[PDB]
């Protein structure tokens, strides 16, 4: 049920250097 | 990886190292998809060509990792395997058709901020975010170039590459269950993934609810980040049927 | 590679 939610990031509301860019990718 | 950068601490908490016990060194990636199962490409295990067949015995499962080479001692959790299961129709006679494999442990690993699940991906979800131009990202320890090896996991974002592209880009026959992913040359950009970095994840964090899913494994590529190459990763999505079926049959 | 706890190996 927690699948794919990282602690240190999702978890603490905490972005990730890059994943900004997979974002802007996704243009759907 | 080739061109990547350094992850950030607990960036990738599904990465897994497959490390062979004698000698010790790393064979490849993986990912934990939930406390007692670990996936991997099933050329990783088995591949006849080149005299390669692991049983459970000869491999352990590093989860938690960040440094390639230390012990992280407090960090890391180090897992026996009780039982590899490969896809029946993997394909290592021809093309790596269906190059997936999957790894029960012996007991439960304990989460943690550094050790954490990745999604697998539903119908909906491959179906909106595995579309030429959407950027993955692939992680691993394998090395920095064709032809050295990093201190820490690396990771590059890599856009997935029009099914036309793929195969005008190789002789071999690329199949359903498989895609590519990579720059092309007019791009400038570049990356890929290399020798070590088989089995591990291409994951996309989906816009729709902020969790990472597990699009593809790392399987095959012509050299590494070579002009007009790309990266050609298992479909899990396409392959997911028979990972269930697996589970369900043994817990 | 660092050695790995003998734990593990056995
Ligand atoms: C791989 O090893 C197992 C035995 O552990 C054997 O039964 C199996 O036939 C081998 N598969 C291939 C393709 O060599
Ligand atoms: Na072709
Ligand atoms: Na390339």
């Amino acid at each position: 049920a927690d699948c794919g939610l990282r602690p240190l990031f999702e978890k603490k509301s905490l972005e990730d250097k890059t994943e900004r860019e997979l974002l802007e990718s996704y243009i759907d | 990886i080739v061109e990547g950068s350094d992850a950030e601490i607990g960036m990738s908490p599904w990465q897994v190292m497959l490390f062979r016990k004698s000698p010790q060194e790393l064979l490849c990636g993986a990912s934990l998809i939930s406390d007692r199962w670990v996936l991997t490409a099933a050329h990783c295990l088995l591949y006849p060509p080149w005299d390669k067949n692991f049983t459970e015995n000869d491999l352990l499962v590093r989860i938690g990792k960040h440094s390639r080479t230390r012990y992280e001692r407090n960090i890391e959790k180090i897992s026996m395997l009780e039982k590899i299961y490969i896809h029946p129709r993997y394909n290592w006679r021809e093309n790596l058709d269906r190059d997936i494999a999957l790894m029960k442990l012996k007991k439960p690993v304990a989460f943690s901020d550094y050790i954490h699940p990745v999604c697998l991906p539903d119908r909906e979800t491959a179906a909106s975010l595995l579309q030429a131009g959407y950027k993955g990202r692939v992680t691993g320890w394998g090395n920095l170039k064709e032809t050295g090896q990093p201190s820490v996991l690396q990771v590059v974002n890599l856009p997935i590459v029009e099914r036309p592209v793929c195969k005008d880009s190789t002789r071999i026959r690329i199949t359903d269950n498989m895609f590519c992913a990579g720059y092309k040359p007019d791009e400038g950009k570049r990356g890929d993934a290399c020798e070590g970095d088989s089995g591990g994840p291409f994951v996309m964090k989906s816009p729709f609810n902020n969790r990472w899913y597990q699009m593809g494994i790392v399987s095959w590529g012509e050299g590494c980040d070579r002009d007009g190459k790309y990266g050609f990763y298992t479909h899990v999505f396409r392959l997911k049927k028979w990972i269930q079926k697996v589970i369900d049959q043994f817990g | 590679f660092e050695e790995i706890p003998e734990e593990y190996l056995q």
